[PDB]
């Protein structure tokens, strides 16, 4: 349950980060 | 948090159907000491609700009106049936219109509600201590998130009360060529869609010239029996 | 062959899209597909009730928003909604129905929300993205739609308030709108409309002076050297730049970013009659 949110907390914080600079 | 309102609890006509549901905490400490404060709780709440509702109702109107117009002209395109259509569009068009409703009137309300409150209590006390001011304020704000759902489900349901005949002029058109087609003895189907259906859509999810299958129609139907801010109206 | 077996598990999910019992189960299963299916946003876009249904699922949250309880559960499902749409505003195929439809102005309630918990932090980043895929495609119709739909207030109340990480991806988002000549002009047309933007830009210039960051530096800077451009903004910036990117305050973070030195260096010299 608060795992996934976890998960896709990061996998997103990871997306966000290459779509800022690249 | 589990919405206390039914769509039909609410009389709409007049700012007198928020009297009979307006939530008065009896332990509040300013009317312990003071019950004559009480009387001005309703014209706090009735003033608050007529500042806020024709200007929510316009935005929240006109928010959702091309969202709903679009997806529905999408959906119905190759549909000779314009009583599906408008029942839809007016499905979804409730739901979104009460949605927008909801998300722009909600904060303003705790806002007016209590600087109304604040207001009359003032004028009732002319000069007041600072632990009468105490007093005011902690009603104010108790008063305000007690009430907060129901003014807006006041104005909820005023936006989809509108809504209604604003959705219809804005499908007047689409009404037209499906009623102008079955007078030539012919179905109503979009030369634009049907082809790019027909040419480009897979089998499985393409739609069909023959009207639309009643079980793909669950997501419209869902709008209907589940509003935001209101209780469903049936299970499942 | 064997891939076309899995398409038809594609089409039977978008299909179980409509009915509420089967739409979870069927948005999980999309959501991780939307990578390898190059044209699943339209399908998405022109199968009967789909786009219907993830705007049911965005409006069935708004109770959640105010009083703030969106719990995790609820965030997950969302935010798998806002991935398939982010799905078709990516297309260009469906991009511009997209936008006919208005369908961002549905996500600009989830960019209000100022509550601190990872569930609503998940959902701003989520639609956050979703308007930074839009921006990413440098289309004269996104700014267009942006403009006019005042989500540049919506981007600077996320860029003075919000997380690290939503005011890096508000200001990317504000940044091209700017690097587009329609949107400097739009910001340059009014003093009403320049004036609040270039004061949250110096307020966040405080900021990053007690709590620093390296990319949203960067693109506070941009923003400002972009500003630079419009003549009535450039008469403006000399009298309302902040000391702190005139003096040595962000010297030794800049130490190693070539790129943020160049642009602010460009700046100075840009307000220099
Ligand atoms: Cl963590
Ligand atoms: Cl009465």
């Amino acid at each position: 349950d608060d795992q996934q949110l976890d998960h896709n907390f990061k996998q997103m914080e990871e997306h966000l980060a290459l779509m800022v600079e690249g | 948090p589990q919405p206390q309102y039914s769509y039909h609890d609410i009389n709409v006509y007049s700012l007198a159907g928020l009297a009979p549901h307006i939530t008065l905490n009896p332990t509040i400490p300013l009317f312990q000491a003071h019950p004559q404060l009480k009387q001005c709780v309703r014209q706090a709440i009735e003033r608050a609700v007529q500042e806020l509702v024709h200007p929510v109702v316009d935005r929240s109107i006109k928010i959702a009106m091309t969202t709903c117009e679009q997806i529905v002209r999408k959906d119905f395109a190759l549909d000779s049936e314009e009583s599906r259509m408008r029942i839809a569009a007016h499905h979804m068009m409730r739901n979104l219109t009460a949605g927008m409703a909801m998300i722009t009137c909600r904060e303003p309300l705790l806002m007016s509600i209590s600087t109304n409150l604040k207001n009359s209590f003032a004028s009732a006390l002319r000069t007041a201590s600072p632990q009468q001011r105490e007093m005011m304020d902690q009603a104010a704000a108790q008063l305000a998130q007690d009430n907060c759902e129901l003014a807006c489900c006041f104005i909820q349901k005023t936006a989809v009360e509108k809504a209604g005949p604003e959705m219809d002029k804005r499908l007047a058109t689409e009404f037209e060529l499906r009623k102008h087609a079955r007078q030539e003895g012919r179905r109503y189907c979009d030369p634009v869609v049907l082809t790019y259906q027909a040419e480009r859509m897979p089998e499985q999810i393409r739609l069909k010239v023959g009207g639309v299958d009643p079980k793909q129609l669950a997501v419209y139907e869902e709008f209907a029996r589940n509003v935001p801010g209101f209780l469903p109206t049936n299970d499942l | 062959g064997p891939h076309m077996l899995e398409r038809e598990k594609i089409y039977q999910w978008i299909n179980e899209l409509s009915s509420p019992e089967t739409r979870e189960n069927a948005l999980l299963e999309l959501s991780k597909k939307r990578e390898s299916v190059p044209d699943l946003a339209p399908m998405l876009w022109h199968s009967f009730g789909t786009i219907a249904a993830l705007l049911q699922e965005i409006v069935n949250i708004y109770p959640s928003i105010n009083p703030p309880t969106l719990t995790a559960h609820q965030s997950n499902r969302v935010c798998n909604a806002l991935a398939l749409l982010q799905c078709v505003a990516s297309h260009p195929e469906t991009r511009s129905a997209f936008l006919a439809a208005h369908i961002p102005l549905f996500l600009y309630p989830f960019l209000h929300t100022v509550s601190k918990t990872r569930p609503f932090e998940y959902l701003r980043l989520t639609s956050l993205g979703v308007i930074g895929a839009l921006v990413k495609t440098d289309e004269q119709e996104v700014i267009n739609f942006l403009l006019t739909t005042e989500i540049i207030p919506l981007c600077l109340r996320i860029m003075e308030s919000g997380s690290e990480l939503s005011k890096t991806v508000a200001t990317f988002i504000l940044q091209k709108i700017l690097l587009d000549d329609t949107g400097l002009a739009y910001i340059c047309q009014t003093y009403e409309r320049f004036s609040h933007v270039a004061m949250i830009l110096g307020k966040m210039v405080l900021q990053l002076s007690k709590e620093p960051s390296a990319r949203l530096l960067k693109h506070v800077v941009r923003c400002y050297l972009r500003l630079s451009d419009n003549p009535r903004a450039r008469e403006a910036l000399r009298q309302c730049l902040p000391d702190q990117l005139k003096d040595t305050t962000f010297a030794q973070v800049l130490k190693d970013d070539t790129t943020t030195k160049r642009w602010l260096a460009q700046l100075v010299k840009n307000l220099q009659e």
